[PDB]
RNA sequence: UGCGAAAGCAGUUGAAGACAAGUGCUUGUCGUUCGUUAUAAAUGGCCU
């Protein structure tokens, strides 16, 4: 369940978190590395943030937030940036999409799709008979 | 290593800090410390669970104010264990006060559930048929003491 | 009288049946009592529980839309 | 116990103290009459739940 | 300043952050200095959610600034505690109390973080990875907490016993950090 | 019509009164009333005959993160 | 039992004042009983005017040997407590709060009378051992 | 063990010792003597199960 | 809330101002006042 950071050039630890209660399934990250996303076993997404000024000159990442918004595992998750697009995508064994915004994670609205959407039928009905 | 055997006998300063070793708690106990109400009642209701300290953990729930939270998240499935204690547990003096107890808050947070399931249903005629013997033994007591206070 | 607050009187009926003591009682009344007494404890026990009552998916189904 | 108490009342009458020589009557059936009331309670909640799903 | 309604000074003496109603407004300025001069509304650093939710949520009944103004603590009646990051009014979300936090108090150099609460338990947040240590079981709930020493050698409590309701009887408590004990009750 | 989660229909020879995490779109995608929300999820929704509309619905352990209530 | 169902099932329309006789009829049985609360009472003012005009008539003399309005006012409460409580008069609050005073002051009673109907078992066995 | 006197308030002086056990003590400095015990590592029990070096 | 036994016996829960939200109207709120004896719900549980 840890978070932890490594200098690549001396490949050594600078941070250790114990964020979760079981397994870190999946990592992702903001353009600038402004904010590590974690999730896992226990359902829960954490933010880890760097972007406060006094920080990116220390390099200390904070344990910002976190928040519960799965039923079940979370196995993947992505994140996309653009200058209209800010989305943090979840995903795992409950089989829908929760959709975050990366900037405003810990205070923007969040959006579960359904689980099946009908784009191709797998149903039909006969009128006769 | 030759040193563990000194007590110090010859030195002017002896201090001790070491706190004496407690017994081991009990698992029941355990969850309680931690606040786990609900496992603390499965731990009450398992076989070979002395009488007496089955009868704490369901007083000291009690105590806590703990006797709806500790009933929640239940099925037929697990409430049977409780309901067969308390089958037993309504005999005895010691326990037909807190027996009473829990037993009503059940009914009135597993009205709906108990319809539908076929085997709560015997449970609770069983239970009925044991309530009301031990109705008939209270009177009787009832009656021998009325009876002793005419003699004296 | 009796077999003819009420607390009160049926407790001081219970002293009159002490201070006459075993010898005195005689059977045909004690049977009319006996019978009385009866009458009253199920009367009793039968407030009793009414005081306490005072206190106390389908797979398929058929349903017409709202149109 | 009632037959004891029926047969020799005469002599238990007559007896200095009853209280230390039958202390052990006096607490078992005190013991057993307190829990009517509470018993009482129970009974009544029983019947309501019983008589309701099996009218359903 | 007009129309206070909670305020607090940093444990050097020379920074005081308060909260007026020009809903409200926290401002921290420096005593003997020009150098600090801040000001912002409640509804920066208040959540979403917590707007969406009852009063409680904000509702501050606690308040701390750290010495170096970098940082400022925020207690509220929900049990959760929020740190914002005076320079570009970032939040960082505590949450461990189950019920109003009384008591906030930064340590002198910043990384740790004194809370009490009604839990009549201390907690002692390590700000770097977010951890905590326990001092439980006191003989009332925290009303205050302080690090009183140039190297905080000693902690000072004011513990309140709630149990009795005729009374507010206080007790004050010096705790050695050392090994957490008391050296003056 | 009807999507993933409401069934709807228009009357198409009437005229109607004329009284944030998606893409904002300022990019180019290339280079008599009746609605209802009681439903959901569907699978498919289609008619019997002329009055029998059939409506298809849908009907894992997980970790233990307790809600605690007092 | 049909007649005086119809019957009841008018006055209760009516607001006539003969329910408690229709009540007291001693037609009624335990089962009729039952299938008329539950298959008759459909609105709430037919089960608040049976409930005052039993809570009344219990109130006024809780030791009335006939046991057929008791039995009435179990079964009421047994069956639709959720709608009863539904009711927020606050006139049908001040009848149960008076029930409950007058119901109440017999529970009192059952421990004194265990102890008399005690006594007379002794004495009655007493006498039939003399007898012998 | 160690003598440890403070680089600014040289009237401190004091003793740390350890074993191998989980707790440090120290004697800072004679009817009596002020021995204060380190017991508490702040969340990293589990990196630290004894203090002997 | 008053009296009392623990049981109960009587009696309450009013008015103004302001803000927020939805659409001048509706509902909810008060680290605002006057007067009368007068559900909860930020995943949030206690050290060595």
């Amino acid at each position: 369940g840890s978070i932890k950071f490594w200098d690549f050039q001396f490949a050594t630890l600078n941070q250790s978190f114990k964020a979760h209660d079981a397994d870190v399934l999946c990592l992702t990250t903001d353009t600038d590395n402004n904010y590590v996303f974690s999730a896992g076993v226990d359902r829960k997404i954490f933010q880890f943030s760097q972007n406060t000024n006094k920080s990116q000159k220390n390099n200390r990442w904070v344990n910002s937030s976190n928040r519960l918004l799965h039923g079940n595992d979370i196995r993947a998750i992505c994140a996309y940036q653009s200058k209209g697009a800010d989305f943090l995508v979840s995903g795992g064994v409950e089989k829908t999409l929760v959709i975050n915004s990366l900037t405003s994670f810990s205070n923007g609205n969040y959006r579960k799709m359904p689980t099946v959407e009908p784009y191709s039928k797998n149903v039909l009905v006969n009128k006769e008979q | 290593m030759r040193g563990s055997e000194y007590q110090g006998d010859q030195e002017h300063i002896i201090h001790n800090d070491k706190v004496r070793s407690q017994r081991r708690m009990r698992a029941f106990e355990r969850n309680i410390n931690q606040f786990k109400w609900s496992e603390a009642l499965d731990n009450a209701f398992v076989p070979g669970m002395a009488k007496e300290l089955t009868l704490t953990v369901l007083q000291e729930l009690r105590k806590r104010g703990k006797v709806r939270v500790a009933l929640y998240g239940r099925d037929e499935s697990t409430l049977e264990p409780l309901l067969n204690w308390c089958l037993k547990g309504i005999e005895d003096v010691r326990s037909a006060s807190i027996v009473a107890d829990w037993v009503a808050v059940v009914l009135e947070l597993y009205g709906n559930t108990l319809e539908s399931s076929p085997v709560l249903q015997e449970l609770m005629i069983d239970l009925k048929t044991k309530v009301r013997h031990e109705i008939h033994k209270s009177k009787e007591a009832q009656r021998i003491e009325g009876m002793l206070q005419l003699l004296t | 009288f009796i077999t003819s607050q009420s607390t009160q009187l049926f407790q001081l009926l219970s002293l009159v049946l002490d201070s006459i003591g075993l010898f005195s009682l005689e059977g045909a009344l004690l049977e009319n009592l006996t019978l009385y007494i009866d009458k009253q404890v199920e009367i009793a026990e039968r407030n009793t529980e009414l005081w306490n009552l005072i206190d106390t998916l389908p797979t398929y189904t058929m349903e017409y839309l709202d149109i | 116990v009632k037959w004891c108490l029926i047969i020799h009342g005469g002599y238990l009458v007559s007896i200095p103290n009853l209280m230390s020589t039958l202390s052990s009557l006096h607490s078992t059936l005190k013991r057993r009459s307190d829990l009517l009331p509470r018993l009482l309670a129970l009974d009544a909640r029983l019947d309501c739940t019983i008589n309701k799903f099996k009218t359903l | 300043w007009h129309n206070v309604i909670l305020s607090n000074i940093s444990s050097n003496g020379k920074l005081l952050a308060h909260m007026c109603k020009d809903h409200k407004s926290i401002s921290v300025v420096s005593l003997f200095d020009d150098s600090v001069n801040l000001s912002f509304p409640l509804g920066s650093i208040l959540s979403s959610q917590t707007q969406s939710l009852s009063y409680n949520t904000r509702y501050v009944s606690s308040m701390a600034i750290d010495n170096m103004g970098q940082q400022l603590a925020v207690g509220f009646a929900s049990g959760v505690i929020s740190i914002v990051s005076l320079a570009d009014l970032q939040i960082r979300l505590l949450k461990w109390h189950i019920d109003s936090v009384l008591s906030l108090s930064f340590s002198h150099d910043g990384s740790y973080l004194l809370s009490g609460g009604w839990e009549k338990v201390m907690s002692l947040w390590q700000l770097e990875t977010n951890s905590q240590q326990f001092l439980p079981r006191l003989n009332g709930i925290i009303i205050d907490c302080q690090v009183l020493g140039p190297q905080g050698n000693y902690y000072s409590l004011i513990l309140q016993m709630t149990e009795n309701n005729s009374n507010s009887d206080y007790q004050f408590l010096l705790l050695n950090a050392s090994d957490l004990t008391s050296k003056l009750s | 019509f009807w999507g993933a989660t409401w069934i709807s229909r228009i009357d198409f020879d009437v005229d109607f009164p004329i009284n944030g995490l998606t893409i904002t779109d300022e990019s180019n995608f290339m280079n008599h009333f009746f609605f209802t929300d009681k439903y959901k999820p569907l699978l498919f929704v289609d008619l019997i005959s002329s009055n029998e509309l059939a409506i298809i619905e849908r009907n894992q352990k997980a970790f233990i993160q307790p809600k605690l209530v007092f | 039992q049909v007649e005086i169902a119809n019957i009841l099932s008018s006055h209760l329309e009516a607001n006539s004042t003969e329910i408690l006789d229709d009540l007291m009829s001693g037609s009624w049985t335990e089962p009729e009983i039952k299938k008329f609360i539950l298959t008759k009472i459909n609105t709430v003012d037919h089960l608040s005017k049976i409930f005052l005009t039993i809570s009344k008539s219990i109130t006024q003399n809780p030791w009335n040997e006939e046991n057929l309005l008791p039995l009435w006012l179990k079964w009421l409460l047994t069956l639709k407590s959720g709608e009863l409580n539904s009711i927020k008069d606050k006139h049908t609050k001040k009848n149960c709060k008076h029930l409950k005073s007058a119901l109440r002051s017999s529970e009192e009673i059952l421990p004194v009378l265990l102890g008399i109907q005690g006594r007379l078992e002794m004495l009655r066995r007493q006498a039939k051992l003399r007898e012998d | 063990c160690t003598f440890y006197t403070s680089l600014s308030n040289q009237n401190q002086q004091n003793i740390f010792t350890a074993g191998r056990r989980r707790y440090m003590h120290s004697w800072d400095l004679s009817q009596t003597a002020k021995i204060e015990k380190f017991s508490r590592l702040y969340g990293h029990e589990s990196t630290q199960r004894s203090f002997e070096n």
